[PDB]
């Protein structure tokens, strides 16, 4: 009898019992822990060599188990309906907590019972990088460990006190210790092998924003070329049919094609080919942010509109030609920002972003300071003739307007192919 | 339109960065309503629950730190006793008998 | 073909398509092939290459087998850098001297991947030597006008040739349409 | 354009290549100023790297 | 073995520095408990200037 050693389930009789159900599915003991719990008794587990062991009555479970994971290890859980008639509460976690002068005092509560030592600026600091995680303005991430590694890091570089420089310090030193594949692209761009153009104008190309996948974090420019040719009304992405297209990416692809047919009617299938191209990129893309870009770049090879290369263009777009709301916004803008100010700011410099991602602008020091000073800017837009009236510097309307600009484009594209079957016929 | 720096100030303005804080801890699952009604509920109900959420939201530690202020009932003493030099059988005591 | 091979075949598809617009769709059929090589190509490198056969072919421009061409390009016409540019010139380096260096041969290669060429010391000695040329270019058109050995620019220029043979191609094709219908 | 010799002459010049060198040795990491600077940062902090 | 002993658990007073190749870290750390114990990044850049 004194040879059996108690577990688990033995040392939380009457209480609770906290098991980890990546764990539990991991080493196979899920389906043993959920015979037990149902027969509502269990024995200890006897080595299968031993010659008869001890007749043994199965320990009562009196305990309430609490099982703690993320929600892939419970949809691949529970998929078993055993687990939805035992595990029948589900206490779930928001992954962000609104942003609230009460939560920032929470925080700072939480960190010093954690052992810090705070200061005002600190905690403020802190509770901005929990909403930067967050990447919204009026919600902080809820991740209470990041944010203690954060401090932690932060008490290394400020001798043990979280002051607001201590903890800019600590960002600055984690977004600068996985900065190498940002410095290498910054260093190719800079020698010209990954040719980006910040200023002047170009009549089809627009700089698009992307992110690196390879880290979900890192966003850079990526310049898009649309060409027109008369034709066939295809719209021809050239990334996605050469692979390297996303299955969201396709449906932005389409998504401007039905804009581009249903919004400019004056002949019969729209008469130009564009072809739409993230050149020097080499490599998937996977979202649909990239939707306002083609579309300004498409609208620009159509009517011959130069457009601005200073303002780098994000944004997803609906084929009713509104500017949607798009992911890692922060991270487009810092990577555009940093390719500007490694090629050099110019005071002109700036960002096309939708309105939809104005409570997502949050933006680091330095761009902030750059804005205020003028030598960087940030255009929010609602529809994607905003955004190309921003980037060409014209109105749509009126005459000599971009609108009928485009009009004339299309025309002439028109032209060319009617000539093109008139010589065919005779 | 032309997005002023007004309109992209996020940051909470410090004013004092050198005054250090006292704060009170917060209560287990602030900010988390919802899973501390559902661990309330599967607490008095004695019924089994099981915490989601991403990871690194310290939903371990918080549940710990939230069960450890709950208070049960003085579970009995269980404890193996051998009826036999062959037979073990469970047995339940008042607490504090064992 | 390569995943990103097929990229650079589009992107030459979209200029020619946007580049020379005096018809509907572009009136001609390139077909580009890589003979004897019956194994796959995966970089985009062939860009300029592929981009200016199709030209010579369009155009029916003599080009210069002396030199071996190199570089990516863009729609935009615009000849982009290129990885492994020291093993590509050294190979054709390699390749010339085997069969005996004339003066005259050598590589055209984007003027990006200036900072990359690090070549071997025997061809640095017969380019100095005047034995072994490298043209760094920027655009297709550029990397033309030294294959074909002439200017676009002016009358019996490259680019009025290539007009000129699309207007040929286009009359074939409208010809065979004008008998069908009579 | 023509590249000349000159343009594609990379290689350091060499002057006297029967000189033997006495060099101090480098500092670790040299050259690598982000890795050694993100160990002094774990090492300060006994954090894991 | 039998029984063994009752061998106290030894404690962890060192610090782990995980060397390896990217392919071998991003073929790790997509365990989120990797990310939360081995914090500090130390990355060293292919080439030098």
């Amino acid at each position: 009898v004194s040879l059996i050693r108690p577990g688990a389930v033995h040392r939380a009789q009457g209480g609770y019992l906290i098991l980890d159900a990546l764990s539990l599915k991991r080493e196979g003991t899920w389906e043993a822990f959920k015979r037990a719990l149902r027969n509502g008794q269990v024995e200890p587990v006897t080595e299968p060599q031993a010659p008869a062991g001890l007749e043994v009555e199965p320990f009562p479970i009196q305990m309430q188990v609490i099982l703690v994971g993320t929600p892939e290890a419970f949809e691949g859980l529970e998929e078993d309906p055993a687990f939805s008639e035992l595990f029948r509460i589900r206490a779930e976690f928001s992954p962000t907590l609104p942003a609230s002068p009460e939560n920032c005092t929470a925080l700072g509560g939480w960190l010093l019972a954690q052992g810090f030592q705070l200061t005002q600026g600190g905690l403020t600091r802190l509770y901005d990088e929990a909403r930067r995680m967050a990447e919204q303005r009026d919600r902080m991430d809820a991740r209470l460990v990041e944010i203690r590694a954060l401090a932690e890091e932060a008490a290394v570089l400020g001798g043990g006190l979280l002051t607001a420089e201590s903890v800019e310090q600590a960002i600055a030193a984690r977004e600068h210790r996985s900065f190498l594949s940002e410095e290498e692209f910054l260093r190719a761009v800079q020698e010209g092998v990954i040719r980006l153009r910040t200023t002047g104008r170009a009549v089809g190309e627009v700089n698009s924003l992307v992110v690196v996948e390879a880290a979900p974090y890192w966003g850079r420019p990526a310049r898009l070329t649309a060409r027109a040719a008369p034709g066939r009304d295809h719209l021809i992405s050239i990334d996605r049919e050469a692979g390297l297209g996303g299955q969201i990416f396709h449906k932005a692809v389409l998504t401007l094609a039905g804009y581009l047919r249903s919004r400019y009617i004056e002949h019969g299938s729209l008469p130009v080919t564009i072809s739409l191209a993230f050149e020097q990129n080499y490599v998937s893309i996977e979202g649909d942010s990239a939707g306002l870009a083609e579309l300004v770049a498409a609208l620009s090879a159509i009517g011959n509109l130069p457009l601005r290369q200073d303002l780098a263009v994000t944004g997803a777009v609906d084929q009713t030609g509104k500017v949607l709301a798009v992911g890692a916004i922060n991270a487009k803008v810092e990577g555009f920002f940093r390719v500007c100010k490694a090629l050099g700011l110019s005071g002109t410099q700036g960002v096309i972003l939708p309105e939809a991602n104005l409570a997502n602008l949050t933006l680091r020091a330095e761009v902030l300071e750059a804005v205020r000073a003028g030598q960087f800017h940030i255009y929010a837009v609602e529809t994607a003739e905003q955004a190309l009236e921003i980037l060409a510097g014209a109105r749509m309307e009126g005459f000599r307007g971009l609108q009928e600009k485009i009009r004339a484009g299309l025309e002439a594209f028109a032209r060319l192919e009617e000539g093109h079957d008139k010589e065919d016929r005779e | 339109m032309r997005l002023s720096y007004e309109a992209l100030e996020w940051r909470t303005p410090i004013e004092n960065s050198t005054e250090p804080v006292s704060l009170p801890p917060p209560p287990p699952f602030f900010g988390q309503e919802r899973a501390r009604e559902a661990l309330e509920l599967a607490i008095r109900g004695g019924f089994h629950a099981y915490l989601v959420g991403p990871p690194s939201l310290g939903k371990h530690e918080a549940l710990l730190a939230y069960l450890s202020t709950q208070s049960v009932e003085t579970p009995p003493d269980l404890l193996y006793v051998p009826l036999s030099e062959r037979k073990v059988a469970v047995l339940t005591l008042p607490s504090g008998q064992e």
